[PDB]
């Protein structure tokens, strides 16, 4: 539900 | 806990070496949800999985959305500062 990003 | 400074050496071929979650959209911190192994948040060896990112290199993060918070991360170079607090 919450969005995860590679950073 | 306590509010934290910490330092991070990168070079420009590499990324910060961390997934985040959250934004404020969601009602949540831009927290760290991964520290990949051998980049450089690894490296640093102060940054933690669940350790909320309230600022870098002096830009505050504590009320950005999630891409802006991408943006803002991904733009910095070489020595980074990072304030830090794990709830």
């Amino acid at each position: 539900r919450l969005p995860t990003s590679k950073i | 806990g306590p509010i934290r400074k910490v330092l991070l050496l990168k070079e420009d071929h590499e990324g910060l070496g961390i997934s985040i979650t959250g934004g404020k959209e969601h009602g949540v911190p831009i927290l760290i949800s991964e520290i990949h192994p051998g980049q450089p948040a690894d490296r640093c060896g102060g940054l933690h999985v669940g350790d909320a990112i309230l600022a870098v290199n002096g830009v505050n993060l504590r009320d950005t959305k999630h891409k802006e918070a991408v943006t803002i991360l991904s733009q910095q170079r070489g020595e980074i500062e990072f304030e830090v607090v794990y709830v």
